[PDB]
C-alpha cells in the first residue's frame, strides 16, 4: 500500500485493507 | 478530519494507522 488519495470508499477500503479486522474508526470531519 | 484532509490531500500508511486500533 503506497500513500495515494483517500477519499469516502477508499478511504474505509484503505483502512479496510490495513486494518480489516482490526477494526478501524474514520469518524467524520468538523 | 480524514475524510476532508485524506480526500484534498494524499495519505500514507501511517496516517491510516492512526485511525484504528
Amino acid at each position: 500500500f503506497v500513500n495515494q488519495h483517500l477519499c469516502g470508499s477508499d478511504l474505509a477500503e484503505a483502512l479496510y485493507l490495513v486494518c480489516g479486522e482490526r477494526g478501524f474508526f474514520y469518524t467524520k470531519p468538523t | 478530519g480524514i475524510v476532508e484532509q485524506c480526500c484534498t490531500s494524499i495519505c500514507s500508511l501511517y496516517q491510516l494507522e492512526n485511525y484504528c486500533n
